[PDB]
RNA sequence: GAAACUGCGAAUGGCUCAUUAAAUCAGUUAUCGUUUAUUUGAUAGUUCCUCUACAUGGUAUAACUGUGGUAAUUCUAGA
RNA sequence: AUUCAUAAUAACUUUUCGAAUCGCAUGGCCUUGUGCUGGCGAUGGUUCAUUCAAAUUUCUGCCCUAUCAACUUUCGAUGGUAGGAUAGUGGCCUACCAUGGUUUCAACGGGUAACGGGGAAUAAGGGUUCGAUUCCGGAGAGGGAGCCUGAGAAACGGCUACCA
């Protein structure tokens, strides 16, 4: 293959969240498919951008290969960039961390477990010892 | 039967425990708010003199005040009242509850010193607790050290002391109705708000019924 | 059923926010305000599919939070206020104004306007009224109401309130040869002039109003606002000038479009 | 920043079609026959007063500490 | 279209409301007192309007059955007056008094394997059949009744009683 070419489109300035807005397209005439990594560093050297501040969430394929369309953002001032962005998609380009967290099922459980617990329960558990210890 | 003792002067609680019928008799046929004397239940306990105050029978269902004929019966119980709390606004379940006047089917019954005797007790006399919270008000604060109006009482407030895990250091609460500068402040723009916008409307009005009479000048 | 309702189902919101059948099963339900919500159009519709500023919920809830959009001079938070017609919602950080105007098929309109002229809306007075305490009072269709208006302010009629502390600038009386707005029913939309007016006795007082084109029509009172005089009105009409194309000529004025 | 007090919500949803034959329902009116938290807009120099806190009145009570019963309940008793 | 809006007089009331709340800012004045004043907001607050609603409501429209031709009024059925009760109209109830009200233009009764509508199937038409079910409206949480809280519930992922 010989190269990829990224044209964006539709260009919308969003002061209101101070970013920029575009519909990207890549022709890969060749390869397979887009690369996305590739991408955010392409976006990055096209405006000036540094690629941890960007962000191209929408991506497919047109029919037979060549032309892949998506929908791509782009944040100044990387700070702002993880302000106003959800988190699934920072953890996802790797400038945040995923946290860990027990099941619905889990939490709900626990929840509606010491939905019968009036206090703390450091009487209820004092009391409990006291009273199976005789 | 279990006794559970409390002495509210320094706040002291125990439990004793008697276990003969004829040394327990006299506190029979009693409701909660009676007197009764510490001679008969107990040779240590002479001279002292206890007030009834509640219990809980063998299956552990408690007393109420007010209700006579010492059986179990059930009642609707409603907000703020003993034996009951409301999970919802108005919730009022039918709980059973036993008769105030004391028979022998109780199994705890539970007292509060009213005169201490002539001799003393090891875990309830001798025993004494501290107050957990001290006052928070500020004219409690004053009530609480006898001051005067003129006193400042930010600087008698309790500081109590706790240690991390070395680092010492004490907090003290938060002194709560208090002569601030900000609340005069706030008064002195409740006052200027209330004149300004009564004079405001005072000059529309008159503004307003100049060109009434401007208008009916034809 | 037992109170009152919160959720408004798609199919069940107005026809008019060209909200897509799919892609959600929920409608924003504009929370209540100045204007109904049959009626009305709350912020998120506007931001997120008119603008395309925002993408989601939560975009547009980070946009209003940031405290930038404001509605008649005052900043709102809510997500479904509803803002309705002659609202004059501006935008700092892009230093826009905005005025809803009907658009002339029937829905709401982006209808762009400069710094000046955006200081002002215009009302129309529905009911006058002595007041409490022996004031008189105006109330208008956008739920504002103005103490000691001019004794000429009658039903049925248009003031213009400002924005800065209401007090009633010059104001427009209600005949024939006057510049009018229709905003209900299915001569929605359309710009006139009035010709003739029959009350009936009893309700319902039909308008005639003959358009710029020769085209005569009737609506009933409630939709009439009239907006000053023919020629001359008080506000930026919206792009087109509202004239109800027919569909032939609009299909000929199309292809015109097409061909560079 | 747990617990608990306070405020709000829990009267929306969601499910089903047993009842119901001018009943429901649809279009069309009415409220000069009324209730409405909320939202939006206006709105309140007048209060005890022929001896007085206004640089600011008083009580509780939860949570808490510690004392207990009941086989058991989102049981609760007394301090 | 009014005994409307509103205003006035005479009073009346277990005298309702008229801010003892909170955050962020450190401005201004001098008699320099830690004196006077002052911003940007938050939360309440009586009434009126508005919005979300609610509740009653005019006209007209439903499937089969005459082997259902008289029905309603002892125990409100239709109307009058007055009261009570309700958010309020109203026989909604009560006291008294009138003898009315519906119908072969199908009253009343009976049946429904009946929730109603937007709608679906069926391409000569009109029609014949369906609509429990994505939207609008009603009703109900095993059957009934009652009720607290609240702006809004005769609520049942609220309570009480009875029945199974």
């Amino acid at each position: 293959s010989d190269a990829v070419t990224i044209r964006t489109r539709k260009v919308i300035s969003n002061p209101l969240l101070a970013r920029k807005q575009f519909v990207v397209d890549v022709l890969h005439p060749n390869r397979a498919n887009v690369s996305k990594d590739e991408l955010r560093e392409k976006l990055a050297e096209v405006y000036k951008a540094e690629k941890d501040a960007v962000s191209v969430f929408g991506f497919r394929t047109q029919f037979g290969g060549g032309k892949s369309v998506g929908f791509g953002l782009v944040y100044n001032s990387v700070a702002e960039a993880k302000k106003f962005e959800p988190t699934y998609r920072l953890v996802r380009y790797g400038l945040a961390e995923k946290v860990e967290k027990a099941s619905r099922q889990q939490r709900k459980q626990k929840k509606n477990r010491d939905k019968k617990i009036f206090g703390t329960g450091k009487r209820l558990a004092k009391k409990v010892a006291r009273r199976n210890a005789d | 039967m279990k006794l559970n003792i409390s002495y509210p002067v320094n706040g002291s609680q125990k439990t004793f425990e008697i276990d003969d019928e004829h040394r327990i008799r006299v506190f029979f046929d009693k409701r909660i708010g009676q007197e009764v004397d510490g001679e008969a239940v107990g040779d240590e306990f002479k001279g002292y003199v206890f007030k009834i105050s509640g219990g809980n029978d063998k299956q552990g269902f408690p007393m109420k005040q007010g209700v006579l004929l010492p059986t179990r019966i059930k009642l609707l119980l409603t907000k703020n009242v003993s034996c009951y709390r409301p999970r919802r606004d108005g919730e009022r379940k039918r709980k059973s509850v036993r008769g105030a006047i004391v028979g022998p089917d109780l199994a705890v019954l539970a007292l509060v010193i009213v005169k201490k005797g002539e001799q003393e007790l090891e875990g309830l006399t001798d025993t004494t607790v501290p107050k957990r919270l001290g006052p928070k008000r500020a004219n409690n604060i004053r009530k609480f050290f006898g001051l005067s109006k003129e006193d400042d009482v930010r600087d008698f407030v309790i500081r109590r002391e706790v240690t991390k895990g070395e680092k010492t250091y004490t907090k003290a609460p938060k002194i709560q109705r208090l002569v601030t500068p900000q609340r005069l402040q706030r008064k002195r723009h409740q006052r200027a708000l209330k004149v300004r916008n009564a004079q405001a409307q005072r000059e529309a009005a008159a503004e307003y019924a100049q060109l009434l009479a401007k208008r009916l000048s034809e | 059923a037992r109170g009152p309702k919160k959720h408004l189902k798609r199919l069940a919101a107005p026809h008019h926010w060209l909200l897509d059948k799919l892609s959600g099963c929920y409608a924003p339900r504009p929370s209540a305000g100045p204007h109904k919500l049959r009626e009305s159009l709350p912020l998120i519709v506007f931001l997120r599919n008119r603008l395309k500023y925002a993408l989601n919920g939560r975009e547009v809830k980070a946009i209003l939070m940031q405290r930038h959009v404001k509605v008649d001079g005052k900043v709102r938070t809510d997500t479904t206020y509803p803002a309705g017609f002659m609202d004059v919602i501006t935008l700092d950080a892009t230093n826009e104004n905005f005025r809803l105007v009907y658009d002339v098929k029937g829905r709401f309109a982006v209808h762009r306007i400069t710094d000046e002229e955006a200081s002002y809306k215009l009302g129309k007075v529905k009911k006058v009224q002595l007041g409490k305490k022996g004031v008189p009072y105006v109330v208008t269709h956008d739920g504002r109401t103005i103490r000691y208006p001019d004794p000429n302010i009658k039903v049925n009629d248009t003031v213009k309130i400002d924005l800065a502390s209401g007090k009633i600038t010059d104001f427009i009386k209600f005949d024939a040869g006057k510049l009018v707005y229709v905003t209900g029913g299915r001569n929605l939309g359309r710009i006139g002039t009035i010709v003739h007016k029959e009350r009936h006795d009893g309700g319902f007082d039909l308008v005639h109003i003959k358009d710029s084109l020769d085209n005569t029509f009737v609506t009933r009172l409630n939709n009439v606002f009239v907006i000053g005089e023919q020629g001359k009105p008080y506000i930026s009409l919206p792009k087109g000038k509202g004239i109800k194309l027919s569909i032939a000529e609009e299909r000929d004025r199309r292809r015109a479009q097409q061909g560079l």
